[PDB]
């Protein structure tokens, strides 16, 4: 009723302070609509009914004529009641209220700070807000994700899973994404609203990560190729794809159909693509130490994830990425030797106990007169992770081929050569 | 001191820190409240600093190098200026609280001198709070006290006489703001230790300190020297007796009976091997440190008649041979020689002295091997001085010690078994 | 996981853990009672003893996960890189030896840097007196099984473990984490101060000392548990804030600091919302915040003037002290000038000077303008005869 309207008052009255005639003169005429609505007044259901119809004129004069942070904050202060009840329609509104348009600099919201000045209660108002229009509609509520992250710290530059999980490097830490990034494939409409409002990643340093933490992974691909305009600019946001990805993965299970496999394959490849793009300026102020470890990473957890023995690609790929990051990275000095040499060595035991995993029991059985590999495609699995190239003077090249050969000659020599003119060898 | 109170509780660590600079530190905080007041006390501590950072390079006792105190302080410095280390970049803050614990006892030194001629008053570093502290302004506290003060006289023939009197403004300021104040002592200065594993020369002090010590036993030597031939035992016995000395340090006990039946088998040791127990049988309390020294230098000349490399920690400055007239030397040196001592004491001034890198700042490798060992047994006067080694080369140096202790061991390996 | 004896590896890093201790060098250094305490209460005798096997072995867990993600892959395999070791093989004799004496080297500094964080200012021993009372075991193991308040961080060396209350002749703290929860409420004291202004400031600390989950524990307590709770918390404050010279020093304090408690307890006329949470432990820190200024100066008294304590000791049995009321210093400053009254020019002409001259500035401090903020009738009539 009318007793909730001198708090709101008092509130607004306190949001007059840091900030410059835009919310008394709001509350003023809030106090003459509500004056205006008290001809023939009904129960507490009619207040805040005409209260928020009143709100609604001036948002849609404000999303008309004109077209503001100000009104959507005043708007989430007055809709803490949740009156939108009926007016969820109205999620479609606010959330454009909310999107910092022309608000392209970090120091623009730097500058729109004090209206929204302790950094708690409107983030949990803004927070209570993206978990509540993520329903059916669930696409401009990114727009809302530059102003909580100007409510909250800097970003995390440790890597993945060794201090921070999701939420802390997405920066999202009330939203339960990840169940909303595995559904059925009924939601590339977020990385449409990501293909025309990505111009907001100069706001941020957290938008990029949390709209990599969003996009479906058949749809992340798509997602990296059109930031490859934002990463032109800033040349370091590669290790947040390779963070993004080590982390989409081991929440997932065994790969098994081939939609996900031709998925992590994109994904690989488009990370190849962003690296052979640019340089080792990726390399940028030495920050080479942790892609190793964040490829090595990457390298275990898509081993850990493939078991079907033919999708040895998504493997091949990881180390092929790893490949491409010791080719282009910069040579100094010793430490580079050292850092290149256990990393290949790192690669190679998790390429070998991968190998020895889903090759077991024997290697070819006949069974039939008819001699033939029990693994239908184990010599492309050896050929291609073989045939990958890594320097010389390191591993790869004996010590897999000498898993490849113990693995033949458990074999007896009767079937070691009739398997070898069987026109399968 | 609230603030390097708050950074000691907080970075009680070595070699962890993982800051750019002040301006990193105070906007790594969540919360608003503890980033404003943190914010606060480091403007105070460098506003502060930038006063004092001059009378500190000359005045105070705190001896720091200059590229310190030529530069202007602000939030763009180091992160280590702001805490409280003894070594390097962080002797800015120790340096400060030094020089003005120094500025308040000396002044009230001075009060109780002419007054007072005594005072017990003196509270801790660790608890200072406001009113401890001689705390004044100077527009609010000192103009108005000497204005009341200046005096102004009309004699009859005409003119204007100021005059101080300086008795009653020395009792004014001596009585408002310099009296009733402790004097500070230097206990619970905060402090980071910096440091992770000091060496065993303060620990064997401390033991000989706490409790008394005597040498081994010549039957007790046999007795250990014959239950642990093997290497594992050596080892085991070894790591025991490291363990016990780490608990004696900071404790004590009877030097005889030692800690075998009322400690080590009922409060839960449970795990040690036989032999071992039974070289440690015939030992007491006061055989610790000559228990420990027996079992290192036994470690090693094991790992020398088995043929293994046996020193491997100490750095090849102080590892190349001998040449032939040194070892002949040596050899008549050896002839008539206590090898028993000479060599334990030896291997104990190699193992404790001499570790690696960055040992020849204190332990040059061209002095003579005789006075650097006479010194490292005359630091904690030892009996053991007093037999052969005033009669040891006094031209053989500190770059082959090791091949020195190698060759007066296989000598005794040779002598004790080819004889028997 | 029956892959290794867990709690019997514990059980032989005891001591080695406890042997990398360092107190501050003159703390009755308690190495030789923490082996006795943890061997005591490393067992499975109890469920109490389970408990902290539990918690012990939880907090193993996950400072050696924290420790293994900084670790590369090669040295992540154990025992692949311990069978290629072969000075550690050579020197434990046998291979399962030598897998155990490296569990042995993981997990002893790790035991020994969280024995330097449970058991400074002589935590310990409120695990292992006999008949200690429920509500200091069930806060103990409460305060230890919270992962992120207390937080333990990682570090052959020397751990040291730093003692904040610089108590007397073992005189071990009350409350199981003095220290930890006396600097939990003054992040909350910072946090509400910048939040609210200077007129809900109590109610903003007391409600967000509620809402939080060691609050909530606490209310869970019944009153008589709670009342017990909040006097040894007022003792452990006034020892991990002020230093006492004594025993009955440290009694007046504890009556003052009441007294001031109780004070601002009825300073505000009828709340009744706030005054539901009247045992509660941010109001220790209300009143030390409040009557700061007084408490040392009561102490700065009672530092340079000892003999006033016997005095006070009489008139404690004339009043019944310390009650709805802060008066201890003006007590205090009564007594000591009753005794610079009655010596008129004993010990010497001078020394009686001295002694003047040393109680002159808390003295006329307590009998001044801007000491006394707001008190009753009867402190006022008292710094009246102190005038």
């Amino acid at each position: 009723x009318x007793x909730x309207x001198x708090x709101x008052x008092x509130x607004x009255x306190x949001x007059x302070x840091x900030x410059x005639x835009x919310x008394x003169x709001x509350x003023x005429x809030x106090x003459x609509x509500x004056x205006x609505x008290x001809x023939x007044x009904x129960x507490x259901x009619x207040x805040x009914x005409x209260x928020x119809x009143x709100x609604x004129x001036x948002x849609x004069x404000x999303x008309x004529x004109x077209x503001k942070l100000t009104l959507g904050l005043s708007i989430l202060f007055m809709v803490e009641a949740a009156e939108f009840t009926v007016p969820k329609k109205d999620l479609d509104s606010l959330c454009y209220l909310l999107i910092p348009s022309a608000g392209s600099p970090e120091a623009l919201h730097s500058d729109l700070s004090p209206v929204l000045r302790i950094r708690q209660r409107w983030r949990i108002y803004l927070t209570n807000l993206c978990l509540r229009c993520i329903d059916e509609r669930c696409d401009r509520w990114l727009g809302i994700l530059p102003l909580l992250h100007t409510c909250m710290q800097k970003s995390p530059p440790k890597k993945n899973s060794k201090s921070q999980p999701e939420d802390t490097w997405a920066g999202l830490e009330g939203i339960s994404f990840s169940e909303f990034r595995d559904k059925a494939p009924t939601r590339s409409q977020p990385l449409q609203f990501m293909q025309s409002k990505m111009a907001l990643l100069r706001v941020d340093e957290y938008l990029f990560r949390s709209w990599l933490s969003v996009v479906p992974l058949e749809s992340l691909s798509s997602y990296l190729e059109n930031s490859i305009d934002y990463l032109s600019d800033v040349p370091v946001r590669v290790l947040d794809c390779l963070q993004g990805i080590s982390y989409r993965l081991p929440g997932l299970r065994k790969i098994s159909n081939q939609n996900m496999k031709k998925d992590v394959e994109n994904v690989f490849k488009m990370l190849m693509h962003l690296v052979d793009i640019y340089q080792h300026r990726i390399f940028g102020e030495n920050l080479l130490q942790i892609y190793l470890t964040e490829c090595l990473t990457l390298h275990e957890t898509v081993c850990n994830i493939t078991a079907n023995h033919q999708f040895f690609e998504i493997p091949a790929l990881s180390a092929e990425l790893i490949c491409k990051l010791l080719e282009l990275s910069p040579p100094g000095e010793k430490s580079y030797e050292d850092l290149v040499t256990s990393t290949l060595q790192e690669a190679l035991a998790t390429t070998r106990n991968w190998l020895r995993s889903l090759f077991k029991s024997r290697m070819l059985s006949i069974s039939s007169a008819y001699v033939r590999l029990t693994y239908s495609e184990e010599m492309a699995v050896w050929r291609r992770l073989v045939e990958i190239g890594f320097p010389e003077k390191h591993g790869w090249k004996g010590s897999l081929l000498g898993d490849m050969e113990g693995r033949l000659k458990q074999e007896p020599p009767r079937l070691q050569i009739s398997f070898f003119c069987s026109s399968q060898c | 001191l609230a603030l390097q109170r708050d950074l000691v509780k907080q970075f009680q660590n070595v070699s962890r820190v993982e800051y750019s600079s002040i301006k990193g530190f105070i906007h790594s905080h969540s919360s608003d409240g503890l980033r404003k007041l943190l914010h606060d006390r480091i403007t105070i501590f460098l506003s502060t600093w930038n006063a004092l950072r001059r009378s500190l390079e000359t005045n105070g006792e705190i001896k720091l190098p200059k590229d310190y105190c030529c530069s202007d302080l602000d939030l763009d410095a180091e992160f280590e200026v702001i805490l409280p280390r003894r070594q390097g970049l962080g002797l800015c803050g120790t340096a400060l609280v030094s020089y003005l614990i120094s500025l308040h006892n000396n002044m009230v030194y001075t009060v109780q001198k002419f007054s007072n001629e005594d005072n017990s008053y003196s509270v801790d570093i660790s608890e200072v709070a406001d009113l401890h502290v001689i705390s004044y302004e100077v527009e609010r506290d000192l103009n108005p006290l000497i204005l009341s003060n200046c005096q102004y006289q009309v004699q009859q023939g005409g003119e204007t006489s100021q005059e101080f009197d300086l008795e009653k403004i020395q009792r004014q300021i001596s009585s408002r703001f310099l009296q009733g104040k402790p004097r500070l002592t230097l206990k619970g200065i905060p402090t980071l230790v910096y440091r992770r594993d000091w060496n065993y020369e303060h620990l064997f002090m401390d033991i000989k300190n706490k409790m008394a010590q005597s040498s081994l036993p010549n039957l007790a030597i046999s007795t250990i020297s014959g239950q642990l031939q093997s290497y594992s035992d050596a080892c085991e016995a070894l790591s025991i007796i490291e363990i016990t000395l780490g608990f004696l340090s900071t404790a004590g006990g009877d030097p005889g009976m030692d800690l075998n039946v009322y400690i080590e088998e009922v409060l839960r040791m449970c795990d040690q091997t036989a032999q071992v127990l039974k070289a440690f049988s015939r030992c007491q309390l006061r055989h610790i440190i000559a228990l420990w020294q027996f079992l290192s230098a036994h470690k090693s000349e094991q790992r020398l008649r088995l043929n293994k490399e046996l020193f491997r920690e100490i750095d090849v400055q102080y590892k190349e041979e001998l040449s032939t007239q040194h070892q002949r030397l040596l050899g008549t040196f050896l002839n008539e020689a206590g090898l028993d001592a000479f060599l334990l004491e030896l291997h104990e001034m190699i193992v404790l002295k001499l570790k690696g890198p960055r040992a020849a700042n204190s332990f040059n490798p061209n002095w003579s091997l005789k006075d650097t060992l006479v010194s490292y047994m005359e630091t904690k006067d030892s009996d053991i001085l007093s037999e052969v080694e005033s009669q040891f080369p006094e031209e053989i140096l500190m770059s082959s010690c090791i091949s020195v202790w190698k060759i007066a061991a296989t000598r005794k390996w040779d002598r004790q078994s080819r004889g028997g | 996981s029956q892959f290794l004896d867990t709690t019997r590896l514990v059980q032989s890093c005891v001591q080695g853990a406890v042997g990398m201790l360092r107190d501050q060098n003159e703390s009755c250094a308690r190495n030789m009672r923490r082996v006795t305490i943890l061997l005591d209460l490393l067992n499975e005798d109890n469920t109490r003893n389970a408990s902290f096997l539990r918690e012990s072995k939880m907090r193993l867990h996950v400072l050696l996960n924290k420790q293994e993600e900084n670790q590369v892959r090669s040295l992540k395999e154990w025992v692949t890189r311990e069978a290629a070791n072969q000075d550690a093989l050579q020197e434990a004799g046998t291979f399962r030896h030598t897998l155990w004496k490296r569990v042995q080297d993981v997990v002893t500094p790790i035991l020994a840097s969280m024995i330097a964080h449970i058991d400074r200012d002589g935590n310990l021993e409120l695990l292992a007196q006999p008949d200690s009372p429920a509500w200091v075991q069930d806060l103990w193991m409460f305060i230890y099984s919270d992962i992120k308040f207390l937080n333990i961080s990682l570090v052959m060396s020397f751990i040291l473990v730093q003692s904040h209350m610089n108590l007397l002749k073992d005189a071990y703290n009350a409350v199981p984490f003095s220290w930890r929860i006396r600097d939990y409420l003054e992040e909350l004291w910072v946090q509400a101060q910048y939040i609210t202004d200077t007129e809900g400031l109590s109610k903003k600390f007391v409600e967000i000392f509620q809402k939080t989950p060691l609050g909530v524990f606490l209310a869970q307590f019944p009153v008589a548990q709670q009342q017990k709770l909040l006097q040894s918390y007022l003792k452990d404050f006034l020892l991990l804030t002020m230093k006492v010279s004594s025993r009955e020093e440290l009694m007046f304090l504890q009556m003052a600091l009441w007294s001031c408690l109780r004070e601002l307890q009825e300073a505000s006329g009828t709340p009744d919302e706030t005054y539901k949470f009247p045992l509660s432990l941010p109001w220790v820190h209300l009143a030390f915040q409040h009557f700061r200024t007084r408490l040392q100066n009561f102490s700065r008294i009672l530092t340079i003037h000892p003999q006033v304590l016997s005095s006070l000791s009489q008139a404690a049995e004339k009043h019944s002290l310390a009650g709805c009321e802060m008066t201890l210093d003006a007590f205090a400053a009564m007594a000591c000038a009753e005794m610079l009254k009655g010596d008129l020019l004993k010990p010497s002409p001078k020394a009686w000077l001295q002694l003047v001259k040393n109680l002159s500035t808390p003295l006329e401090l307590v009998c001044s303008e801007g000491y006394l903020c707001d008190s009753g009738s009867m402190t006022r009539s008292v710094i009246q005869e102190v005038r």
